[PDB]
DNA sequence: ATCGGATGTATATATCTGACACGTGCCTGGAGACTAGGGAGTAATCCCCTTGGCGGTTAAAACGCGGGGGACAGCGCGTACGTGCGTTTAAGCGGTGCTAGAGCTGTCTACGACCAATTGAGCGGCCTCGGCACCGGGATTCTCGAT
DNA sequence: ATCGAGAATCCCGGTGCCGAGGCCGCTCAATTGGTCGTAGACAGCTCTAGCACCGCTTAAACGCACGTACGCGCTGTCCCCCGCGTTTTAACCGCCAAGGGGATTACTCCCTAGTCTCCAGGCACGTGTCAGATATATACATCCGAT
């Protein structure tokens, strides 16, 4: 790069990079630091927050609704599959749970 | 009045002494019992030496007690 | 001020709200006490580490991150109430 | 009074700079600070360990690339790993 | 058949026993005594050097510790003595 | 004469009505002083912020719903449609809570 | 308390039957403080020499051991001139069941042989390993020289 | 003439017999070679150590004995004595493996 | 090149399996879904196992490399190391 | 305690607390470690390895022999409600399981 | 000749010649229990770490091993633990 | 196979309020330049051990057959649970008052990190003898067809 | 209720072998002693919110009656694993032989932590306004008894 512009701005990335390394020196992680690991770490952390942002927001526009709420984010985590294992111990507050009636249970013809 | 006392040998022998007497009264009848010297005698009761500057009736001792003597070999 | 037989305070109506959230269509008689079991282990085995969480602070009042410690240390990490 | 840090602002440009239009309630908003800081918690301890085992004593890139591998599943570990050298290609020069 | 004060007392504590228990080494101490060496001494048995940090575990849930026969028997035999401890 | 819908149908409307809001079923009063009670059982004298109390709450809500999840889907197995304590125990042991 | 009763049991039965070669006994009024006197075995260089040591005791018995010393200055593999001690019974294998009796015989045991597994000082085990006439030579002139 | 056991009395003296032993119950060369033929496909022309593979052997021989007695728990609660795959399949998704 | 090597885990290895495990009947259609779940573990441990031998530039699969891959999958291992 | 001896036997152990020590600090777990700690932690170490040892022989005593074998472990943990718990998730080689059978599937 | 590696073989050992005098241990027997210590070693050490970070303190006093020690362990097992470790530093301070 | 009640659910509109998005002051943490040194990359070498192959032998796997035990389907019973309604009970909301305790700030003092000399604990290598694996014969004990 | 034949399992004694325990040489890490910068223990102050109480709704819980449909026991059928005998296959053990790469050592260089200085990015606080919840009133999908 140009060593010009902060380096948050330097790379590209939106979550902030010197953050992230202060937090990873003094986390007590390891006795050193090397100076490519944060820009990694908070490209992972701004990638996986997208995705995330991005099923919520289709979520709660299928819903009729501008604001998002722990109810869209739980449906977004849930629907989606990769999502679904990466955050299959968490506990979402006010998120409710999905949809489903057993078949066997429903009415008979 | 009747009193145990056992050398290093671990024989027990009875005197009898009367709690006026002192230490140098208890030796000199020890002489006259035996006659062991009392120069390499040391009397022992209760952690403490017996001193003959004391008598026994200061020392507080009760009847049927046990003393310690020990032999001093004057030379070696 | 000690308390007594809270437990009968998870009434059977709640249960039933509960089961009917899970997915269940028939509800036996017997469900309620079992349940009523399950919860109060539950809450014991939770209780005593948020106590010692807060303990060892030399606080005297629970606070939410030490309930959420112990949630996370149990393994059932919960999210919104902040860590 | 004290000053608590959180990852607020930058949350809410990521989601401007996806959805110009919709906006993010405060429960949501502390539901993505944690999840933000327990992934964050995972990859940087698995890194640390990873980087304890060879007998180093430094977190490079490499020890980062290789705990994402290890925790996220496998599209999503790709698709991470991509954005991960690109970010760090672009910074390094 | 009905042993005397004599050999009652604790072996330890030389009192009347109060709250007995029984080691598995068939070996019989009073209650506080127990206590107290299980919080400050090594863990073992004072008479035979055996562990019982096993069984001493086992019997502390259930609360197995307390022996009925020698408890009855010495509560029964000397009321006096239990009484006035 | 007057119309009882056919037993069984109302339980599906309920279960699709409650499965789309988010509220928290258990009451919050009773919880309140149970959750006091056993934490006055550990140690006395305590004070609880609201927001542990709410935590605490949704926590086992969530952990309730999911086994009640389990012991249905046992149920189905046994070929029955009332799940009973029997499916509960099997549940739980499968799951590794208390073997 | 009830140490008050252990020590007057121990008293009684010291006296009643005092140990041969050792003689204990209170120095002080109060009864933790103790003296101990011990004469060196016959099959050993200790002949013509007595060794004194203090003893306090605890506040609690007989789970706690009680604290010993050496009055007079003693040449020996296992005890150095200082006055401290590496014994195992007395802190590592101390149990309620041990009396001072048993501590003390233990003692004037361990003053017929040295150990050197576990040699407190270095030097004077290895010249005691070394050859045991020279040892020998030094404690006889030691316990003879201090001790008389 | 020939003397026959009823069907079901040598099953429980072959249980008894496996439950006191502890030798590994896999054959060794088609372990590892079907081992070496599922890693191929991550990364070619790799070796391994013998070691790894005893170690591989004795986590899968673990695994499945575990995922056997959850099912048949699971096959007893269904008033049967056989196990059929939808057992080994309740099991499998009550512990949440396969999710 | 090697293929057509799950059948190496035979009928008489999940009968012995599963009589350990202590079942009494065993069906005729156990055998097809033990193999499939034994392959997904399989492919689950050896995946990870592999990723720890090739971010250490190796070329063997180390006894440590498949027990540390079965503790962080929560499946600890004692006897190998650790 | 007195000095002039070695740490270990300051505090009647058995396990070294010199690596104990020498482990917290250099381990990643905090810049600081209080002189303490090693004694507690080599403390509570031993009292679980000595816990572990008793059942192990007891069970080997059991079986007519005089060589612990990791079947004696395996049989020693599994039988103690409470070790059980502690080491639930953990598969130790070589070990088999608890000969178990299920009351229904016995003969009439 | 190899690099000096290091495992608990002989404390294991001197363990084992208190409880059982006439006990011998096999070596696979003795690499499980060296790997059980390891690991429960890890595990508290964790524990205390994270516990330590928790109250924006730097040092690993004794307490953090003891409450650490009370959270991992079952009931029984952490009162003998907690019992054990404090009359070990009690002994040691004195 | 519907047809008509009758119920509950879904849809459109006013409204009004409290939470969200934005602006402002500022201060503490982040950015830039410089220096020192230890951690890591790179090259070279050794030898442990991993792969490959050949031959024998035999425990183990594959195959086939008789059949008896169990899985599954259908029927009948009555008992437990669902559904609706009237009644009694305490949660929920508002408002107020008080103080125990969380949280912040200043002192300084004792605990802990760094550094150099050194010596004994603990690790690598050897060796041997006893516990255990194994074979062979015998006593004991479940098991089943037949009474 | 039992008797007895055939088969599997446990005991006991003798034989042999390999690996567990003890010993020796040694090299490096723990010990000891001293110094120095700072972590937190303590005392003091502030002021937040958690606890307690009181009054009024009305929403939820509770008890009861009636009906019905589902669990459970029973019976019958059929078919499919199981036990056992015979044959084919490759697992397993021992042996040899090569060289690949893991493990170690020596050298050099350059990346980063530490330090100081400077400044603006984000954090707490305050404020306006509109997104969504609530109440009211229609439109429609769906269930149930009966032809
Ligand atoms: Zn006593
Ligand atoms: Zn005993």
């Amino acid at each position: 790069s140009a060593k010009a512009c902060t380096r948050s701005s330097r790379a590209g990335l939106q979550f902030p990079v010197g953050r992230v390394h202060r937090l990873l020196r003094k986390g007590n992680y390891s006795e050193r630091v090397g100076a490519g690991a944060p820009v990694y770490l908070a490209a992972v952390l701004e990638y996986l927050t997208a995705e995330i942002l991005e099923l919520a927001g289709n979520a709660a526009r299928d819903n009729k609704k501008t604001r998002i709420i722990p109810r869209h984010l739980q449906l977004a985590i849930r629907n989606d599959e990769e999502l679904n294992k990466l955050l299959g111990r968490v506990t979402i507050a006010q998120g409710g749970v999905l949809p489903n009636i057993q078949a066997v249970l429903l009415p008979k013809k | 009045m009747q009193i145990f006392v056992k050398t290093l040998t671990g024989k027990t022998i009875t005197l009898e002494v009367e709690p006026s007497d002192t230490i140098e009264n208890v030796k000199a009848k020890i002489q006259d019992k035996e006659g062991i010297p009392p120069d390499q005698q040391r009397l022992i009761f209760a952690g403490k030496q017996l001193e003959d500057g004391r008598t026994l009736s200061d020392y507080n001792i009760q009847k049927e007690s046990t003393l310690h003597l020990v032999l001093r070999l004057r030379g070696g | 001020k000690v308390l007594r037989d809270n437990i009968q305070g998870i009434t059977k109506p709640a249960i039933r709200r509960l089961a009917r959230r899970g997915g269940v269509k028939r509800i036996s008689g017997l469900i309620y006490e079992e349940t009523r079991g399950v919860l109060k282990v539950f809450l014991e085995n939770v209780i005593r580490d948020a106590v010692t969480y807060t303990e060892h602070a030399k606080r005297k009042t629970v606070t939410a991150m030490d309930v959420v410690y112990a949630l996370k240390r149990q393994g059932r990490t919960l999210y919104g109430f902040g860590g | 009074r004290s000053r608590k840090e959180s990852y607020s602002i930058y949350v809410y440009k990521v989601l401007k700079q996806v959805h110009p239009d919709t906006g993010i309630s405060s429960k949501a908003m502390g539901i993505m600070n944690s999840f933000v800081n327990d992934i964050f918690e995972r990859i940087a301890g698995e890194a640390s360990r990873l980087a304890h085992y060879n007998k180093r004593s430094t977190i490079t890139s490499r020890e980062i690339q290789t705990a994402v591998r290890l925790l996220l599943p496998g599209e999503l570990a790709k698709h991470a790993v991509s954005e991960g050298t690109k970010a760090v290609t672009k910074y390094t020069s | 058949a009905i042993p005397s004060l004599s050999e009652c007392q604790c072996g330890i504590c030389m009192e009347i026993l109060v709250e007995p228990v029984t080691l598995p080494c068939n070996h019989t101490l009073c209650k506080p005594c127990f206590q107290s060496t299980v919080e400050k001494a090594s863990l073992c048995c004072p008479f035979c050097r055996r562990r019982v940090s096993s069984w001493t575990r086992y019997h502390t849930r259930r609360n197995s510790l307390v022996n009925v026969e020698l408890w009855t028997i010495i509560q029964k035999h000397y009321p006096r003595e239990c009484k006035l401890r | 004469k007057p119309h009882r819908y056919r037993p069984g149908t109302v339980a599906l409307r309920e279960i699709r009505r409650y499965q789309k809001s988010t509220e928290l079923l258990i009451r919050k009063l009773p919880f309140q002083r149970l959750v006091r009670e056993i934490a006055q059982d550990f140690k006395t004298d305590l004070r609880f912020q609201s927001s542990a109390v709410m935590a605490l709450q949704e926590a086992c809500e969530a952990y309730l719903v999911g086994l009640f999840e389990d012991t249905n889907l046992c149920a189905i197995h046994a070929k029955r449609v009332t799940i009973m304590p029997k499916d509960i125990q099997l549940a739980r042991r499968i799951r590794g809570e208390r073997a | 308390h009830m140490a008050l009763k252990r020590i007057n049991k121990e008293l009684s039965d010291l006296a009643r039957d005092p140990p041969a070669q050792i003689s204990a006994g209170p120095v002080g009024d109060d009864m933790f403080h103790w003296q101990a006197t011990i004469m060196g075995p016959n099959d050993s260089p200790y002949q013509g020499g007595v060794f004194f040591l203090t003893i306090h005791f605890p506040t609690d018995y007989p789970f706690k051991p009680p604290k010993v010393a050496f009055t007079t200055r003693i040449y020996h593999p296992n005890i150095n001139s200082n006055g401290s001690i590496c014994l195992d019974i007395l802190r590592s294998q101390w149990s309620p069941a041990l009396t001072i009796s048993k501590v003390l015989l233990s003692i004037a045991s361990l003053l017929d042989d040295p150990n050197p597994d576990d040699p407190k000082v270095p030097e004077i085990a290895r010249i005691y390993k070394t050859d045991r006439d020279k040892y020998n030579r030094i404690s006889r002139e030691w316990t003879q020289k201090y001790a008389m």
